[PDB]
């Protein structure tokens, strides 16, 4: 969900019902358009909210002009201050195997391994895994340049109809046709395409990490996605499946 | 024929002192913003990838 | 043909009117396989329109059953370019009588969406000359290669067309109106070997 | 507007305040849906409301391929029930110019000052859309065919050029069209900015009561005409 298009967007009308309240909807707008000020990004996404246990992380991420690189998220808990998290690697994402389960509140919670685990870390390293395995990008929306550096495409259209319905018309938000298409995906069916509105929504549901939201209109222009839900992931899924 | 395939390769080669960019490169880059999976109605925006 | 020269060709793809409310996942086989989508009409065949089409066929094959079938609902008509497109497609489609293709040809798209002959699940151009024909009577002004350029087109207007336009410019001569376009817009238009003569009332 | 700014609720979010009901955001919706698919038309836009006394006036607009074509004016009382406006003559326009009074309502009203309520409705839709209609800049592109056509590579209206007035047109018949410095009187629109430089509102003098939203950086535009169905010609006397 782009910051300048998040009262354009359907969020509680996307079918998901996990939207926000208008104190948080104008507390985004105002502290998003600071983390544009003071962070010298390209453009801002809100990229969610992790709902807790005893409290709500609002999660956003900040995007160079490079467009291909690891986002520089931010968090905040009551979604007015927002401040940068450290960067992850697979290492450090490794440690929280032992854990499993809801993280509440503050980032200074202590978790068992005895190794004190951090809240901090769980909770960016847990947006790095939801980044790298959900959160599509459509069709037509990321061009390729001879160099390295991609551009978002002003002339982004940039899906008919007929190809709403199949999984090959979107790609993975991640660096690795441009990128990886969505029948490489494990399980077969973890998507789930819905119609909502008629032609005028189509919602891609996540359920390998629940609840993401994956925001249309066609003939537009957003182009957005936002995760609510829980925060772990379904390793229930091939059963419900 | 082959010598009009030179003659209008020559005459596309051909530069602008008001632009400083030929015809052939022009529509290279414009064939080059075409080619990459635009929905098919390409054919009214044609001049605006000109601009 | 040549060096500098490439040869792209084309095939019509028929969506015959039992199949067009399943049409996106025969879109899907067509498009994931390799054939491009042209231009897609959605056209009611009509009863009138459908033994023009097929001159070739139902003008020496007594078969009016298959003429009410197209006409029967709507019919949906796309151009194809591929690399050896008469060939995959002709691959793709499998022979006729899907009856015997449901045994023979499994995967074969008529095996799937088709019942039996005359409801026949679509319909691909055999020769490229009959190609040529098809998407020259379904589509509207488009360019088939090869352009018959020397003699060929010369050819063409000297036996098609300069008749006409050789007693059209005989009549316009003598007298001159002013804006002579006017002069041979009517005269076409009214003095046509093909059309008959019309008025209005 | 379209349904989708009829989806974002950007009528309230202009600032103007008076607005739509979600009763007639979905109505709309569903009706607006309908008159796409009843009368064949390219694009289906919500005009606005006419100010009533005993019943509310509803008004949406048709429009064909071509963009600059006399459009099919519709209206609707209890929002779904569309009925075909008849198009607008000037015999019709000099008309209604001796009635001057509120807007009423229930259609078959008659004027003393016979001449019929709907004839006032027509007139006054083709005086407000031959007068305060507005289109920005590349919005529109004028083809070589003879009809004119949404721009779909339309970026929105940078920041500088937002305050000239040079750089809004009129969706009538006349970069090919009439900008908005040549309007009589001058000064008579409401240059105005939203939170942000997200939304920019227009809001005309010469008939209180039409709103021009305007996303700088999207393609998002529309007029919709909420308000008391009079021109005033008080204008003069207000700046």
């Amino acid at each position: 969900m782009d910051a300048d298009s998040l009262l354009l967007s359907l969020e509680l009308a996307s079918g998901s019902g996990q939207g926000l309240s208008p104190d948080r909807r104008a507390s985004l707008l105002t502290s998003l358009m600071l983390v544009k000020r003071d962070y010298r990004f390209a453009r801002v996404l809100f990229w969610g909210r992790i709902l807790g246990l005893v409290a709500d992380y609002y999660i956003a991420q900040g995007l160079s002009e490079d467009q291909l690189a690891p986002r520089k998220t931010l968090y905040s808990l009551n979604c007015t201050e927002w401040s940068l998290l450290p960067p992850a690697t697979e290492e450090m994402a490794m440690q929280i195997s032992v854990v499993s389960g809801r993280f509440m509140g503050d980032p200074s919670h202590e978790y068992e391994h005895v190794v004190q685990i951090k809240e901090e870390t769980r909770l960016v390293s847990i947006i790095d895994q939801i980044d790298k395995a959900v959160a599509i990008i459509p069709r037509g929306a990321l061009f390729k340049t001879p160099f390295g550096v991609t551009h978002v495409n002003r002339t982004f259209e940039g899906l008919p109809l007929s190809e709403v319905r199949k999984l090959s018309s979107y790609f993975h938000f991640r660096e690795a046709d441009f990128l990886d298409s969505l029948e490489y995906d494990i399980p077969r069916g973890s998507w789930s395409i819905q119609m909502e509105r008629g032609n005028a929504l189509v919602v891609l549901r996540s359920l390998l990490w629940p609840g993401l939201t994956f925001y249309h209109a066609p003939r537009t222009k957003n182009y957005g996605y936002i995760y609510v839900g829980t925060g772990e992931k379904n390793m229930d899924l091939p059963f419900m499946l | 024929l082959e010598v009009a395939i030179q003659n209008a390769k020559a005459y596309l080669l051909s530069t602008s002192s008001k632009s400083g960019l030929n015809l052939y490169d022009h529509l290279s880059k414009v064939l080059t913003k075409i080619l990459d999976e635009r929905p098919a109605d390409a054919v009214d925006i044609i001049e605006n990838i000109s601009q | 043909m040549p060096l500098p020269q490439i040869y792209v060709e084309k095939t019509l793809a028929l969506i015959k009117p039992d199949v067009v409310d399943k049409e996106e996942e025969i879109q899907d086989i067509i498009l994931g396989s390799g054939f491009t989508i042209i231009q897609r009409r959605k056209l009611h065949l009509s009863p009138e329109h459908c033994s023009n089409f097929y001159v070739e066929q139902y003008g020496k094959m007594f078969f009016p059953n298959l003429t009410a079938y197209m006409s029967s609902g709507p019919l949906v008509a796309m151009i194809l370019a591929r690399h050896k497109a008469i060939s995959y497609w002709k691959e793709l489609m499998g022979p006729s009588n899907s009856l015997v293709a449901k045994e023979t040809h499994p995967d074969s798209l008529r095996a799937i969406y088709g019942t039996d002959e005359l409801r026949n699940a679509l319909h691909g151009s055999n020769d490229f000359a009959a190609s040529e024909r098809e998407i020259r009577f379904m589509f509207p002004a488009v360019i088939i290669e090869p352009i018959p350029i020397g003699q060929a087109a010369k050819d063409y207007i000297n036996l098609y067309v300069a008749p006409t336009l050789l007693q059209g410019l005989t009549e316009l001569c003598k007298e001159k109106p002013p804006d002579p376009y006017l002069w041979l817009a009517d005269w076409l238009m009214k003095n046509n070997p093909n059309k008959p003569k019309l008025c209005h009332f």
